[PDB]
């Protein structure tokens, strides 16, 4: 995240961490329940082979509430190409289930079209991750989040450079120079209603970070919750 | 105006079935009996930030 806030103690608890053999964070992360992650599709060529990281917030620091879990199956969206960035979505069964504690819980999965008028008309949603704090550096070590306004869908359509499908969705800045980036994709984007706080987004891509005129573009979980509870039965 | 209306007073889904409001919740919550709120069934229930 380039800009926001830094995530205190139980603010992001539905976050993971993509970790590749050296150890090192490269995607982000949504906890659905205690066996299943919802990730970017793109993120699984990342890595030859990854880990799922939680309840951390710190890299470098040891967090005692952190866990690794080791990826069991890999439900990928066959629908997905580098030409297009097309249904940026994968479910990942875990090997053991995560232990829900402070800084570890599952975020909501909402219904079809409740998501499509009450949480996607919110003014803003919630993205976070320890990707870039800035277009040019390294991954972050420690977990920011940032609040992004949602965008208006033919305005998306107009500050990109490619086609914004409908299993695509802007939220961000057209000028204030904060947004999500390199790192923070398969990350959650969250929208709170009445306290509660329901998946809406999977970080998908974006034309570098925080670019004045650009924004983030998130894979549209209202498109795939069918296929995302199909997965959890497999 | 029903569910349109202040989420037809619901503390999650909302829902019109014969021009009324009808309520419904995540998985780990269960409907109260007022037909509106939304109570955990265990510890830990989903979107809600662990700040206790
Ligand atoms: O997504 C990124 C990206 C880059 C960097 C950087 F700059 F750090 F290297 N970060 N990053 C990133 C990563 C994650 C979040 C955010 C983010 N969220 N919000 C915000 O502002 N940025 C930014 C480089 C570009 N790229 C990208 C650009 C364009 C597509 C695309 C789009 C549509 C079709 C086909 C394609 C794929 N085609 C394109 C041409 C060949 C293949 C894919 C990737
Ligand atoms: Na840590
Ligand atoms: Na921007």
């Amino acid at each position: 995240i380039v800009g926001g806030q830094e995530c205190k103690d139980g603010e992001c608890p539905w976050q993971a961490l993509l970790i590749n053999e050296e150890n090192e964070g490269f995607c982000g992360g949504t906890i659905l329940s205690e066996f299943y992650i919802l990730t970017a599709a793109h993120c699984l060529y990342q890595a030859k082979r990854f880990k799922v990281r939680v309840g951390d917030r710190n890299t470098e620091q040891e967090e005692g509430g952190e866990a690794v879990h080791e990826v069991e199956v890999v439900i990928k969206h066959n629908r997905f190409t580098k030409e297009t960035y097309d249904f940026d979505i994968a479910v990942l069964r875990l090997k053991t289930p995560i232990t829900f504690r402070m800084n570890v819980a599952p975020a909501c999965l909402p219904e079809r079209d409740w998501a499509e008028s009450t949480l996607m008309t919110q003014k803003t949603g919630i993205v976070s991750g320890f990707g870039r704090t800035h277009e040019k550096g390294r991954q972050s070590t420690r977990l920011k989040m940032l609040e992004v306004p949602y965008v208006d869908r033919n305005s998306c359509k107009l500050s990109s450079s490619f086609i914004i499908t409908q299993n695509m969705f802007c939220a961000g800045y057209d000028t204030k120079q904060e947004d999500a980036c390199q790192g923070d994709s398969g990350g959650p984007h969250v929208t709170r209603f009445k306290d509660t706080y329901f998946v809406t987004g999977i970080v998908s891509w974006g034309e570098g970070c925080a670019r004045k005129g650009k924004y983030g573009i998130y894979t549209k979980v209202t498109a795939f919750l069918k296929w995302i509870d199909r997965s959890m039965k497999t | 105006k029903l569910c349109s209306l202040d989420n037809g007073d619901c503390d999650q889904f909302c829902h019109e079935e014969q021009n009324s409001v009808v309520c419904s919740c995540a998985r780990g919550y269960t409907l109260a009996d007022n037909g509106k709120a939304c109570i955990p069934t265990g510890p830990y229930p989903c979107g809600k930030q662990t700040l206790e």
